[PDB]
RNA sequence: GCCGUUGCAUUUUAUGGC
RNA sequence: CUAAUACAUGCUUAAAAUCUCGACCCUUUGGAAGAGAUGUAUUUAUUAGAUUCAUAAUAACUUUUCGAAUCGCAUGGCCUUGUGCUGGCGAUGGUUCAUUCAAAUUUCUGCCCUAUCAACUUUCGAUGGUAGGAUAGUGGCCUACCAUGGUUUCAACGGGUAACGGGGAAUAAGGGUUCGAUUCCGGAGAGGGAGCCUGAGAAACGGCUACCACAUCCAAGGAAGGGCAGGCGCUUACCCAAUCCUAAUUCAGGGAGGUAGUGACAAUAAAUAACGAUACAGGGCCCAUUC
């Protein structure tokens, strides 16, 4: 990846080389993701280098959702727990009000789970049924109450399911992408849509309204009282 | 820091302990009183340095050890003072009190055995000490300078940090607290400044009011503003200012205009007001201490909304000119150091009760 | 040797890298553009721990003399500055071979 | 610490002049 | 002559093994005659799908494919000790799916002017359907049959803009200048031709064979490169320390990248002196060229 090609949320100015760390392969798109490299030296600042990097991955401080991946360029991506054993500190991955990741230092439980969206739901081989989420993550064996547009808390210990929560009007939503990254109000209504884009209608604690896809709606609780400890600024904007 | 200690209306004041010392030197200019048993030290336009005792509140200070130079000290390495000495202030791990003053030098002395440790030359025909104040709980001193120089050194390893510039005429008072930032005033250019020395920068706060607008006030319900005499620094978001009307200004660091102003304190007496010639502020609290040559220590009450002051009271034990002040506790004991002409060599007309020495006054609670 | 008074600020406990990051700042009044050697060793006496477990590099200095500011390092041991430091500035510090090819 | 004055009688305490 | 990282061979373990059920007995922390069943790739066919996808059996198919003779940290567990079972930590391949990176087909939107351009296309596919071939893939994409169709007046098509195309970068009327040879990509070509390859991704010419122009060497048999850049006409060196990419990958590399040469059409600051002192000496200077 070059420079001015890098995406907005990276907060990488126009200067200081000539290319951009290119996000790997993995479990998360290249778009919505923000590489290791970009995270420890660049939002973190505790290395100042790219070798400074390599040798901090070499020493197994970092873990993210309890796996190490020490590559350089790994794609972390959203509800990602990167753990840093070393001076005890717990991350996850979230955006601001204005679609730039921001650090949110969460607590020991907190980091022990995450939550998935499942993408798809298709009967697998020799008769088990899989979920599919958005994290490149599998898990057969489904309760088969669970649909597709249905967030999962996630075990992290196991690739076993903890919670799920269907996608009803009045739950607690989180915006992941388009204009309007970054904001919460639980549901107003929806609309059909024969044919995709399919738009749901969401009004905050702060009474407006704003319209998005299917695609980039979120739920991760119920109204108020969420499932995730979220940070200042409460996505109200 | 801000201001937290409110002990304003605790201060028994109608019964304070009042007392007198005559010693025998003639014009002391300043006091230094070090907290870490409590000292003092003491210089004149005599020439010499005095150092006192004070740990024993009920007692007068007595004397421990002093010394005055002379004539042999002239030239600038000589280590002794051979003119009038201006100010002098202790560094607050007791073991050095630096002294200075027309001699243009800085010589810094040891608490212990009263011996010539250091002098420093100013380098400058006009680099005239005023006012030596020190960080609280540091050792970097703040040089009020003749030239219009703030200059600032280290005592511990005795070299030179940096110098201010800026002021129009002489720099007579700075007041400094134990973050790295210092008030001074210009004392004719009718303004002062807020010195932040890592930042390098001044904030200019402005007084000069024009009486003529009090006249208009004149017609709604005095006398000029022509020298800030003194700055004091009451927490690290306020300060204050005394002037040569008996006016005593408030200032905030949010407020470019004086956030509140005090009419003719040691009143008057075509006519003529006191001098505003000593002021100092109990740390971080809501009380300060204004003295004049009329004869009462005037002690004032910071409101807890740092919007107004209102009277403590007045303190009569020191007839003559109140050239510094020094307030300890442990109970609280004032001492003031009266001398018979005001500090800058200035003249004084027709003083009652013509003497010199310190005055000292025990507050309870 | 004119009190050299070295200054320290920004100060900050890095212990994943077992390191503390700090700008150095040189005042010299009469005394010209000092070293890189007198430095660590002058830095490392309040911090007390070794000379070769200081690095230090920048420092460009202000403009008329009498002011240097560059960027300070210290470590924890002597063989974190063996895997933690570039590996030109051991050689300039003293501590490698330079396998020049 | 120059002088005067008062209570303890001067060390102690208070006041006037240079 | 002779090795393996070469070629051809075989258990899937204590008699296979593991699962369910069971006429009955007994209450249980249970036990039984007998009764059923089990890995897997390719092509076609049938049927279930109640609540042709998945899932399954069925009947055949293929050169009938796989089925752990593995690797390291340690020289590992266990008994009266058997050709024993395998392997404490985690490591590779193989079966299959999704994801990621992409790649390919596809929807809509989006530039000047022009009727002094009113009809365009068919024919050997233009339009539709049938069926077949073809490809990684649905599809007139291609081929045989049948029909005579499809677009268009708030405008199809034909035609000019010497700007190879836009997103974008500066002055900042947005009108405009410059670049579009663009910072990102798309079309062309590597002497000209046809055929062929590798890789998931090339139509590789900065891959191969052959044909054609075409020249260099010759010991006279034969062997060989593709007519190219660069400069004048108006002297070019060093280094992977940073960014990113690659790695037989914490080593190093990069004709990626970074660092010195070049100077009156212009133009930029200011140096070539500053301050004192005395004895001699005056017909010294200006205006009317005048008087």
């Amino acid at each position: 990846l070059k420079r001015l090609a890098a995406p907005h949320h990276w907060l990488l100015d126009k200067l200081s080389g000539c290319y951009a760390p290119r996000p790997s392969a993995g479990p998360h798109k290249l778009r919505e993701s923000l590489p290791l490299i970009v995270f420890l030296r660049n939002r973190l600042k505790y290395a100042l280098n790219g070798r400074e990097v390599k040798a901090i991955l070499m020493q197994r401080h970092v873990k993210v959702d309890g796996k190490v991946r020490t590559d350089t360029t790994y794609p972390a991506g959203f509800m990602d727990v990167i753990t840093l054993d070393a001076t005890n500190e717990n991350f996850r991955l979230v955006y601001d009000v204005k679609g730039r990741f921001a650090v949110h230092r969460i607590t020991d439980e907190e980091a022990s789970y995450k939550l998935g969206k499942v993408k798809k739901v298709q009967l697998g081989k020799k008769g088990v049924p899989y979920v599919v989420t958005h994290d490149g993550r599998t898990i057969r064996y489904p309760d088969p109450n669970i649909k597709v547009n249905d967030t999962v808390k996630i075990d992290l210990a196991s690739g076993k399911i903890t919670d799920f929560i269907k996608f009803d009007a009045g739950k607690l939503v989180y915006v992941t992408g388009g204009r309007n990254l970054g904001r919460i109000g639980t549901i107003v209504h929806k609309e059909r849509h024969d044919g995709g884009f399919d738009l749901v209608h969401i009004k905050d604690s702060l009474d407006n309204t704003f319209v998005t896809r299917l695609n980039n709606v979120f739920v991760i609780g119920e109204q108020g009282k969420p499932y995730i400890s979220l940070p200042k600024g409460k996505g109200i904007k | 820091g801000r201001v937290f200690r409110y002990f304003g209306d605790k201060l028994l004041i109608s019964e304070a302990k009042q007392s007198f010392t005559r010693v025998g030197e003639n014009n002391l200019t300043c006091i230094s009183c070090f907290q870490p048993r409590l000292f003092a030290y003491t210089v004149s336009k005599d020439l010499q340095l005095t150092k006192y005792d004070i740990t024993d509140f009920s007692k007068r200070p007595k004397k421990l050890k002093y010394a005055k130079g002379g004539a042999k000290y002239i030239p600038n390495t000589t280590e002794g003072h051979y003119d009038e000495i201006l100010t002098v202030a202790a560094s607050p791990d007791g073991k050095y009190v630096v002294t200075g003053g027309r001699d243009r030098k800085l010589i810094v002395w040891s608490t212990e055995s009263l011996s010539p440790v250091k002098v420093i030359p100013t380098k400058d025909r006009r680099g005239e000490v005023l006012s030596l104040a020190f960080r609280k709980n540091s050792d970097q001193l703040y040089a009020s300078c003749a030239d219009f120089k703030i200059r600032t050194y280290s005592i511990n390893q005795f070299s030179q940090l940096e110098i201010l510039y800026g002021h129009h005429d002489i720099v007579e008072d700075i007041s400094a607290l134990a973050m790295e930032r210092c008030v001074t005033v210009g004392a004719r250019d009718r303004t002062a400044m807020l010195w932040k020395i890592p930042d390098e920068t001044r904030l200019t706060f402005r007084g000069g009011d024009e009486p003529q607008k009090l006249l208009r006030r004149w017609m709604k319900e005095f006398f000029c503003e022509g020298s800030i005499d003194v700055v004091s620094m009451v927490d690290d978001f306020h300060f204050i200012t005394g002037s040569d009307n008996g006016n005593i200004c408030l200032w905030s660091l949010a407020k470019k205009k004086p956030i509140f102003t005090e009419r003719i304190a040691h009143g008057i007496l075509l006519l003529q007001p006191f001098w505003i010639t000593s002021l100092y502020a109990i740390p971080y609290s809501n009380v300060f201490i204004s003295g004049s040559w009329s004869g009462s220590l005037k002690v004032w009450k910071i409101s807890d909304n740092l919007r107004s002051f209102e009277l403590l009271g007045e303190l009569s034990g020191a007839k003559g000119v109140v050239t510094k002040i020094q307030v300890v506790e442990s109970k609280f004991r004032i001492l003031a150091s009266i001398a018979k002409e005001h500090r800058l060599g200035r003249w004084i007309a027709n003083v009652s009760g013509a003497r010199n020495g310190i005055y000292s006054a025990v507050i309870d609670q | 040797s004119d009190a050299v008074t070295i200054r320290t600020r920004k100060v900050i406990s890095n212990p994943l890298l077992a390191r503390k990051q700090f700008v150095v700042d040189v005042l010299h009044p009469n005394r010209a553009n000092v070293s890189k050697d007198e430095l660590r060793e002058k830095l490392a006496e309040v911090y007390k721990a070794e000379k070769d477990a200081v690095s230090v590099f920048g420092f460009r200095t202000q403009f008329g003399g009498g002011k240097s500011v560059g960027f300070g390092l210290v470590y924890n041991s002597v063989a974190e500055a063996k895997k933690f430091e570039p590996t030109y500035r051991l050689v300039r510090y003293g501590l490698a071979e330079k396998v020049e090819k």
